[PDB]
């Protein structure tokens, strides 16, 4: 659902 | 200590940076990517400080903690009181665009057909058509629906990719930057022109922009608004006329994103750099025009007026809008 994708 | 560094995806935005890096005297100068996602890392480590974004774009860089700083705004009718750089934005139309002369193509029909898209993540080209269609077909198989696509960014080898043709030298097949031939709104529009794929999707500003000799350009300048229809969601096809009442969604603008400890500078520097090169810029057409590219859309629309302050100093949730960011997130899902 959440967090930066790198 | 205001130099800015900007973030320019691909080799022909290298080129317009360096131009404007030139031209403000070393106040921009420029890093170079050869995707857009690329560049937000780049300005994550801080090796950058900014880059202009697709909506789908900014979701990527927001949840990696950059911010939206000036919007792209257009030409308008309501709000014509107040100068550029102060109106409010009010969203591009993403439709679905298909031959006049394919006839009985529908929405409802777009199974198996070849498509053309922007790139893999973005708004108009990806998020809102695989969105729409991911949710009305059940199915995250969005891989599987239509038989061949041109979708910058997705695998080379796959069938994503195979009507992508890469740059003059077939190189580069797929690349989700202006080398591919049928990248971004402009390419996937000329994917539709040359009839390599059945459908486009972009928005409404693209179909005008390269009709009726609005377009030069040797793919464009013979092609005629009449002989293209747009998908509106119920099933009919409309004159690309109707694009306010035939459209998949109202996208957020192309919009500025950088750091957050950085975003006050980049605006201030911004600001000052379009006084100079904007649409009635001091020194454009004199000197540069940072919002022309010979119809190629290089590190902002050629369509922009100005960049826009925005309103309530907003989140890149608030500014995407809290449906259109459900909407990717739901989709992300499947991927
Ligand atoms: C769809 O896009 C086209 C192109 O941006 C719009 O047509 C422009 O509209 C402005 C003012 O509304 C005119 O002054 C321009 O001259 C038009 N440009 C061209 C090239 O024709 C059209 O209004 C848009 N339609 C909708 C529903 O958004
Ligand atoms: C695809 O379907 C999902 C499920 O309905 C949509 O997400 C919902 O959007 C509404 C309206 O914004 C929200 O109130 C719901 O809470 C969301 N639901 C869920 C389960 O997250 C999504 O908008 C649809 N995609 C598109 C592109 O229309
Ligand atoms: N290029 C755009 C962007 C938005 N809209 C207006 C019409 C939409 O229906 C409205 C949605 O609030 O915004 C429009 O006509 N053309
Ligand atoms: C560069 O920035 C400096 C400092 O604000 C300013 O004095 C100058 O006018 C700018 N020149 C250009 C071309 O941007
Ligand atoms: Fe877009
Ligand atoms: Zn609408
Ligand atoms: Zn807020």
């Amino acid at each position: 659902l959440e967090a930066c994708a790198f | 200590y205001t130099r800015v560094v900007w973030c320019a995806v691909g080799p022909e935005e290298q080129k317009k940076c360096q131009q404007w890096s030139q031209q403000s005297g070393q106040n921009v100068t420029c890093a170079t990517a050869s995707t857009t996602d690329d560049c937000i890392v780049l300005v994550l480590k801080g090796e950058a400080d900014a880059l202009n974004l697709d909506g789908g774009y900014i979701y990527t860089a927001g949840k990696c903690g950059l911010v939206p700083v000036l919007a792209e705004n257009r030409k308008s009718s309501k709000h014509s009181s107040l100068d550029c750089v102060l109106r409010p934005t009010e969203g591009y139309l993403a439709v679905a665009v298909v031959k006049k002369a394919n006839e009985g193509l529908t929405w409802n029909s777009l199974k198996d057909k070849k498509s053309c898209h922007t790139a893999v993540d973005r708004t108009a080209g990806w998020n809102i058509p695989m969105g729409l269609i991911v949710n009305q077909t059940g199915s995250c198989a969005f891989d599987e629906f239509f038989s061949q696509s041109c979708a910058p960014g997705a695998d080379p080898k796959s069938r994503l990719c195979a009507l992508c043709a890469g740059d003059d030298q077939g190189l580069d097949k797929c690349v989700p930057n202006s080398k591919e031939k049928y990248y971004g709104y402009t390419g996937a529009f000329r994917c539709l022109a040359e009839d390599v794929g059945d459908v486009a999707f972009v928005k409404n500003d693209t179909v005008w922009e390269n009709t009726n000799g609005e377009s030069t350009a040797d793919w464009a300048k013979n092609l005629k608004r009449e002989d293209f229809r747009l998908l509106c969601l119920d099933g009919t096809r409309k004159p690309v006329t109707e694009a306010q009442s035939c459209h998949l969604a109202v996208a957020p603008n192309h919009a500025v994103v950088s750091r957050s400890d950085r975003a006050a500078h980049v605006e201030q520097v911004l600001l000052h750099q379009q006084a100079l090169f904007g649409k009635n810029g001091k020194n454009c057409p004199d000197k540069f025009c940072l919002f022309k590219s010979e119809t190629k859309n290089l590190l902002f629309n050629d369509n922009t007026e100005c960049l826009a302050k925005l309103g309530g100093r907003p989140t890149y949730e608030e500014y995407l809008g809290t449906e259109y960011v459900t909407a990717i997130a739901n989709l992300k899902k499947c991927s």
